[PDB]
């Protein structure tokens, strides 16, 4: 449980953890999805499909290594995994494909075979992937003309369209040093770490900074992909959440938690203690919902999802599942604020502490990069424990009380009602 | 009743009570899967409700899993709460309810729906019929539960009358004190449990070779391969397995899935060719089978092999660990094949 | 009234000897002079079924005692609308009269009960 | 189907005088309602017709 | 194009158009089947309506059969209208419209009906895995139509092209004047069919043996075996069949049904055993293959299978007729075999 | 389901003014019928009350 990070010319960031059996190094930049534009987007996605292409992924294999990469909208990683031994030619290969290979891996052989790859990629996405497409498309509208609705594997077309030197230009941009932070998670001290890397000098591109912007806004909007050919319907709803550093970050995680998620077909789910449930099962609204508050540098998204075969009753599932909602700024109880405190440490525990070295070091850059420094799980119980039913009260009265919300849904959702029906739901008469 | 564990300064523990009671030991098909599924319902003292009521509010969840060997009850929860999910887990072994209604109402719909899935995923339809055909009535027994033959209430409960006994279980908790752990499992009901037989037969399958199998299907097409392996012999298929299955092989891009299922008297290894059309299956495995036929080897994948098998960190009580620096080559002797899918337009064993 | 009610007190006099002996022979002329027995009904089949209780009930209920449920009614019913009684012979007996619903009843009251008590609990800290 | 299923107003008459499942067993008590009917238009049309007379 | 006939004083004649385009010769699984499910539908100048409405005011009715070789369009009428339903027959094959929505409304319906009644009777289900291991991709193709491939409405025309030529039909007349039927004939559009290929070749099917498949399914469970048959050595296997369904052999209360399928160059011979439960079928099937190795026969069912053979009358042009009175003796050398059902509880080729 | 859905009387006042499907373009022709029920109440209110003092 030790966040320990110092800064020389590179900011390293490790988190030790003794047993562990495996190590994992690798550099985690500032700069993800929402750093692109309309006609370059999906350029970040090619960055790690070729670092993880067939040549390259061979070279580090004959070594023992293993390679893993994931591309967000804030930030961006590239992750080298080895045993507790090798952590020095994990190293190697980090600074081998970022300095010596930042031009062999972007030969018109290579280039070619990988870019036909995310095509076939990001069309089989969607073509098939709807509960993700939709909640793709929900960011897509809620900030629109700004960039956090710049969808991760990008677009088709802007795909298709690019070329190596945009390759280049982006990683000239933001592959920077001021705009990094080199991770070790697995087993390995800090002080082994920054030995090996203090070791070698060399600045390349020092002093520069990524180019600016405009601040991400929220737009009450919709986008409605109507396909009466599949079976089901996926609707995604949410209004402007928290941003990461927000001093109701943890209200808005624990009020996700009271309406939690729901799958109709698993027995246990259907006993959970939540009141919406007593509502949807009468008729079996949906075959699953669950809710979330996603946050970002700028700005989060609160809301939830679902899918439903009933489609002659949607009307009847977005209508009860508002109706809860209102409850949290007029009369959410002790004891569901209560059963949400226990249940968000649960699963905050079994992320930030699962057996996977490479999603710790996810967290730890993508952390680190924002707020310099990582909150402690233990820190993070005791605000848990904080929280107070005027809080959540608070909050909703703000962020969830006749407020605009976003929408986007595919498939039979001809019942879905208009925006103003919705829109109208965010709230309740009175005397 | 071996009791296992493993202490750390995190806040997330794990208690879990491994059975040796998966299809492999099914005395009828399917009633494994029955009982997995008839699992955290009603105790004589607890109903499946307040179960999760009082969980949720303590900050747990349950669940039970199902292998072609094993039925594991798991259960996530807060550190300090240990007791709790010692005796939850004991009340099941010992004392569930096994309510006429309670199999009408949630457990047959929730293994009715366990089938439906998997009868629409090739592979597993595939993977089942490997089994079936290698180990001809062990591990080739019907992994889910489809109503083939009848299987009663009685029938789920005279087979957790022989697979929930202390001389069949093992308890084992991640993230806790083996002192305290050790002190609650005999404090509890699991002690009280009429410790029967163990059924871990240490015999090696009777395994049979040059078996094919044909199912038509409306969907991707597959062809695979199975084989069966040695109780020495596996280290090797190991570092195979992830040596197709990695940027090494030349023929990674041509198959889907390719592993190694480890038992405790043997296993099997398994390669799954999947795609849309016919041809490019019927294509991807003729090569396979052909250069496999001309093995080699030379394990430049030793320490890929090796890293690949460590970052399991639940299966910290696997089998041989070093026998992987030795054996670096690979030949083809016999196998078992199945084509499901585009059966009309797809391979048989002998053109292979 | 829930029959976990009519139960708590029924039993409550069935056991004390002094009430089981006043109370009982009452009840078993009550009973002759309602006169349900002579139609071939059970008291159970007259138990009002249009609410949530009855329909878990009747829905756990074992198939053959379902179809005679069934029978019984019909034949009460066609009786009923002759203006007549069915022949002695065919009267249900007093052995017979069993409170075969009422353990599903009672299981399905207590299942409800205890989900109110579960939705309303309040957390002392 | 039959042409006082389809029309939407036959159809209404159908499902409240025609088709409608009654219990086997009713008897004479039930007949009031009707009874009641009956009266309401005795009364409404002996009404109307003296109106006509009446100051 | 070879036109039979066979005159009689009875009022009911009966034509038919034979023609070698059943299963065996299908390019596409199930194509044949669609268009024996095609036939009668709308033509060039007809429509399936006007069809059906002159024929009933004539008093005659059409039918279309589908078998592993043959597609059969027969036509039962009253004898002085024979013409009228000669150039129905004739327009059928020369001209059907094919039109996209009688693909949607009328034949996949239609098509999708007969194998949902097929799919529920377990005999079939293994008659049809018999055929599929012993002829690996002749005779063993798909009977009916279930969608594992595509088949567009294009698929449909041009496997109608192949099979309707000259070269490959054969008109037949029961109860009609064969000078009559011949001129007809000519005088129709079956003349200007361009006579193609026949696709009947004599070189024998390459067969396979010692095969098995086993089917799980939900109702009757059935043990089959499936024996290949010779060109010559057909005539003995058909008094076999006689003979096991008969009363002079002891186990004909333990066998469902017995037949030898006769083709134009071999044949198979099927054995079936069903009943409700396992037990009953695993048992009745390991008998008669004990029995059957220890061959016996002596021919005394000669006059009974030579009587039973004749007692179809509609098949008066049958290949060998007096080869049974020769061989006498049977005994059991390999044969293949299927488990349908009770998979879990029925005997495997091995313990047979 | 919605209160409004389910109760028999509720259910038809939901069918006929709440949700009914109208179709987008309908124009500000389609507004006389409402306003043909208005007529008839004010007929009949400003009636009932007349007649009251009317010979
Ligand atoms: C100053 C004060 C003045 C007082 C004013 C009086 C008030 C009048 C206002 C209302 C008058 C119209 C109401 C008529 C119906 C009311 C009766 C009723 O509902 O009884 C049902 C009751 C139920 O019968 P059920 O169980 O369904 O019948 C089985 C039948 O045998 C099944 O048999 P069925 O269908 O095959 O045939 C049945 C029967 C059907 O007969 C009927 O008409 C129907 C039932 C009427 C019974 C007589 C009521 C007396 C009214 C005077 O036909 C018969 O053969 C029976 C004949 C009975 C004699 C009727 C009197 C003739 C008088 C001539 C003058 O019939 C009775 O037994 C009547 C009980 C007496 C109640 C009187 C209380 C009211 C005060
Ligand atoms: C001695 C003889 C006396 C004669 C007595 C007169 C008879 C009176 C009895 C009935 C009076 C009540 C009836 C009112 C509705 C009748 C009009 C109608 O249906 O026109 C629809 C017609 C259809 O409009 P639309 O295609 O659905 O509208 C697109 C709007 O721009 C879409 O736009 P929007 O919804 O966003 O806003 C629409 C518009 C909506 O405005 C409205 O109020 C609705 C339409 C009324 C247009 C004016 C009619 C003139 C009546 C006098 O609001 C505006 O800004 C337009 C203002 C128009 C001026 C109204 C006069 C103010 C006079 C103050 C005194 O509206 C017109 O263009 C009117 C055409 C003139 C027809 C006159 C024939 C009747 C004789
Ligand atoms: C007063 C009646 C006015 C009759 C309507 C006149 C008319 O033109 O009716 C045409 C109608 C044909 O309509 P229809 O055949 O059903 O549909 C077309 C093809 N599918 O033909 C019909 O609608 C024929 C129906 C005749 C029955 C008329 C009255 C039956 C009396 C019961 C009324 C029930 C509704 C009560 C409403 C509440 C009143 C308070
Ligand atoms: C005059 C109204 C009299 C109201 C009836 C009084 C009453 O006791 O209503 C009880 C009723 C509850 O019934 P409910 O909840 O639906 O069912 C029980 C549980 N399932 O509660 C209700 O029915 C509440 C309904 C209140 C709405 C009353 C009037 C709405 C006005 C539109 C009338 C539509 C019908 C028009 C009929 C044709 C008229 C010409
Ligand atoms: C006002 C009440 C006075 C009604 C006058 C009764 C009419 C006499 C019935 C003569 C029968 C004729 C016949 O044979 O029909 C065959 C005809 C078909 O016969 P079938 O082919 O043998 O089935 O049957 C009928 O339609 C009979 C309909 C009788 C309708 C009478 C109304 C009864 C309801 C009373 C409630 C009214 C008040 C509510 C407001
Ligand atoms: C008689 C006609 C005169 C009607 C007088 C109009 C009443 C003024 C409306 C004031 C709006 C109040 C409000 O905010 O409601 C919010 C309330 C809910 O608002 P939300 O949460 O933002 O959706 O909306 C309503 O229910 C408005 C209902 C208006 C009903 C007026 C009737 C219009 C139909 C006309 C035809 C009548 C003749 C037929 C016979
Ligand atoms: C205008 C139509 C009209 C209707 C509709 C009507 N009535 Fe009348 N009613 C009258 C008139 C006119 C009188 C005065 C003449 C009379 O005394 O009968 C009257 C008188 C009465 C009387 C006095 C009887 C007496 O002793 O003279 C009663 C009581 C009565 N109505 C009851 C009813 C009932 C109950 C209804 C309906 C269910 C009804 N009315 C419907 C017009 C009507
Ligand atoms: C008793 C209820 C009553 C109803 C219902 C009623 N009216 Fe009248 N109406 C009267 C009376 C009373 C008068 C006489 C007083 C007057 O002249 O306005 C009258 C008079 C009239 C007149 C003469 C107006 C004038 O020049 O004085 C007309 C026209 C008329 N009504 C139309 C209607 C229409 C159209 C309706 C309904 C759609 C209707 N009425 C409904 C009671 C009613
Ligand atoms: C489920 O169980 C049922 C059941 O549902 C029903 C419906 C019935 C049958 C009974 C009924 C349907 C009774 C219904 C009665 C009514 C709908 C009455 C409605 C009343 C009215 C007063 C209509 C209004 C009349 C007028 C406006 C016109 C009268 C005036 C006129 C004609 C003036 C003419 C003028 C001139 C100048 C010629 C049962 O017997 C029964 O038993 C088991
Ligand atoms: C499919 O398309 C539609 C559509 O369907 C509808 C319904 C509407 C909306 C319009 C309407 C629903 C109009 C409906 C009108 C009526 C139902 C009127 C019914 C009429 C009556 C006269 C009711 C009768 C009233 C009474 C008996 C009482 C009055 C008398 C009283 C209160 C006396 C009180 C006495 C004392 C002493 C105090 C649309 O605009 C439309 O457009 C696209």
């Amino acid at each position: 449980a030790e966040v320990t990070q110092l800064s020389n010319g590179i900011v390293v960031a490790t988190e030790h953890n003794p047993s562990a059996h495996t190590a994992s190094v690798g550099v985690v930049f500032g700069s993800g999805a929402a750093n692109e534009n309309p006609y370059n987007n999906g350029v970040s996605n090619l960055w790690k499909n070729i670092f993880l292409s067939k040549e390259n992924s061979a070279v580090a294999a004959k070594e023992g290594l293993a390679l893993s990469s994931n591309i967000s909208r804030d930030f961006q990683s590239y992750i080298v995994s080895s045993l507790p031994g090798s952590t020095d030619k994990s190293l190697d290969f980090l600074n081998q494909s970022f300095i010596q290979q930042k031009a062999n891996l972007l030969s018109s052989s290579n280039f070619e075979a990988t870019k036909k790859s995310v095509l076939k990629q990001v069309q089989d996405f969607e073509d098939n992937d709807h509960p993700n497409r939709v909640l793709e498309h929900l960011h897509s509208t809620a900030f629109q003309n700004t960039p956090l609705s710049l969808p991760t594997r990008g677009t088709l077309e802007s795909l298709e369209n690019l070329v190596v030197a945009d390759l280049e230009s982006f990683a000239n941009n933001h592959f920077l040093n001021s705009n990094a932070v080199v991770v070790g998670t697995g087993n390995i001290k800090h002080e082994d770490l920054v030995n090996s890397i203090e070791s070698k000098n060399l600045s390349l591109q020092t002093g520069t900074k990524p180019v600016l912007k405009k601040k991400a806004a929220f737009l009450g909007s919709e986008v409605r992909l109507r396909d009466d050919t599949l079976p089901k319907a996926w609707i995604s709803l949410a209004v402007e959440g928290e941003p990461v550093n927000s001093p109701n970050y943890f209200v808005a995680k624990l009020a996700a938690q009271i309406f939690g998620s729901y799958n109709a077909f698993e027995p246990a789910s259907r006993l959970q203690g939540i009141k919406l449930l007593d509502n949807i099962q009468e008729y079996q609204l949906c075959d699953n919902f669950n809710h979330f508050s996603l946050s970002y540098k700028d700005s989060g998204l609160w809301g939830f999802s679902t899918a439903t075969r009933n489609v002659t009753m949607i009307d009847d599932l977005i209508h009860f599942t508002l109706k809860q909602w209102n409850r949290l700024t007029i009369s959410v109880t002790d004891t569901e604020v209560e059963r949400a405190k226990s249940l968000l440490k649960l699963q905050l525990g079994q992320l930030y502490e699962s057996g996977n070295p490479v999603n710790d070091a996810n967290l730890l850059g993508a952390e680190v990069l924002i707020k310099g420094s990582k909150l402690s799980l233990g820190e993070a119980f005791k605000k848990i424990d904080a929280i107070t039913v005027k809080d959540v009260k608070a909050w909703a009265g703000k962020r969830l009380w006749d407020q605009d919300i976003a929408i986007a849904g595919t498939g039979q959702i001809e019942g879905l009602l208009d925006y103003m029906r919705i829109r109208s739901d965010m709230s309740m008469m009175r005397w | 009743l071996t009791v296992s564990a493993r202490d750390a300064p995190t806040k997330i523990s794990t208690l879990a009570v491994k059975v040796h009671g998966g299809s492999r030991y099914a005395t009828k098909d399917g009633v494994a899967h029955l009982l997995n599924r008839f699992n955290f319902q009603n105790t004589n003292t607890r109903s499946a409700l307040k179960l999760v009521r009082e969980s949720e509010l303590l900050g747990g969840t349950f669940k039970s899993t199902l292998d072609r060997e094993y039925i594991t009850l798991k259960a996530t929860f807060l550190k300090d709460d240990l007791p709790y999910y010692v005796n939850a887990l004991a009340d099941v072994l010992y004392k569930t309810a096994f309510k006429p209604h309670e199999l009408t109402e949630s457990v047959l719909p929730a293994a009715r729906y366990d089938y439906a899935v998997a009868e629409q995923c090739p592979v597993k339809s595939a993977e089942d019929q490997l089994y079936a055909i290698t180990f001809r009535k062990g591990l080739g027994n019907p992994l889910l539960y489809d109503g083939v033959e009848r299987v009663s209430l009685q029938d789920i409960k005279d087979f957790a009358d022989k697979v929930y006994t202390k001389e069949n279980l093992e308890v084992s908790g991640e993230n806790v004190v083996e002192a305290d752990l050790k002190r609650f499992v005999d404090e509890s009901l699991l002690s009280t449990l009429p410790a029967g037989k163990s059924l871990v037969s240490k015999s090696e399958p009777k395994f049979f070779l040059g078996e094919e199998n044909r199912v038509r299907f409306i969907g991707d097409s597959v062809a695979a391969i199975g084989i069966p392996v040695n109780k020495a012999s596996l280290a090797q298929y190991e570092v195979l397995a992830n040596y197709l299955t990695s940027a090494l092989s030349e023929l990674s891009g041509l198959i889907s899935s390719a592993k190694l299922d480890k038992f405790t008297d043997g296993g099997l290894f398994t390669l799954f060719v999947r795609d849309q059309d016919s041809a490019v299956v019927s294509s991807n495995i003729k090569k396979i089978v052909a250069d496999l036929k001309k093995g080699k080897d030379l394990s430049p994948a030793i320490n890929y092999t090796k890293l690949k098998n460590a970052v399991q960190n639940e299966s910290v009580s696997s089998p041989i660990e070093l026998n992987f620096d030795a054996v670096k080559d690979f030949k083809l002797g016999k196998f078992n094949y199945v084509a499901v899918g585009d059966v009309s337009n797809l391979p048989y064993l002998d053109e292979l | 009234q829930s029959f976990t009610s009519i139960a708590r007190i029924g039993d409550y006099i069935l056991k004390s000897p002094v009430l089981s002996k006043l109370c009982v022979p009452v009840a078993n002329q009550f009973i002759n002079l309602a006169g349900y027995k002579k139609l071939g009904l059970k008291f159970d089949d007259l138990i009002a079924e249009e609410n949530p209780i009855m329909q878990t009930a009747l829905r756990r209920l074992p198939e053959d005692e379902s179809y005679a449920r069934a029978y019984r009614i019909i034949r009460a019913h066609q009786t009923e609308l002759t203006h007549h009684l069915l022949p002695r012979n065919e009267w249900i007996k007093a052995q017979e009269d069993v409170p075969y619903l009422l353990p599903y009843i009672l299981e399905a009251e207590a299942a409800a009960k205890e989900k109110d008590e579960l939705d309303n609990i309040e957390v002392s800290k | 189907m039959a042409f006082r299923k389809s029309n939407v107003y036959l159809s209404l008459v159908n499902s409240y005088i025609i088709d409608s499942p009654q219990p086997s067993s009713i008897n004479y008590w039930w007949n009031m309602g009707s009874l009641l009917g009956l009266c309401l238009v005795i009364q409404i049309v002996t009404g109307i017709f003296m109106a006509m007379h009446y100051s």
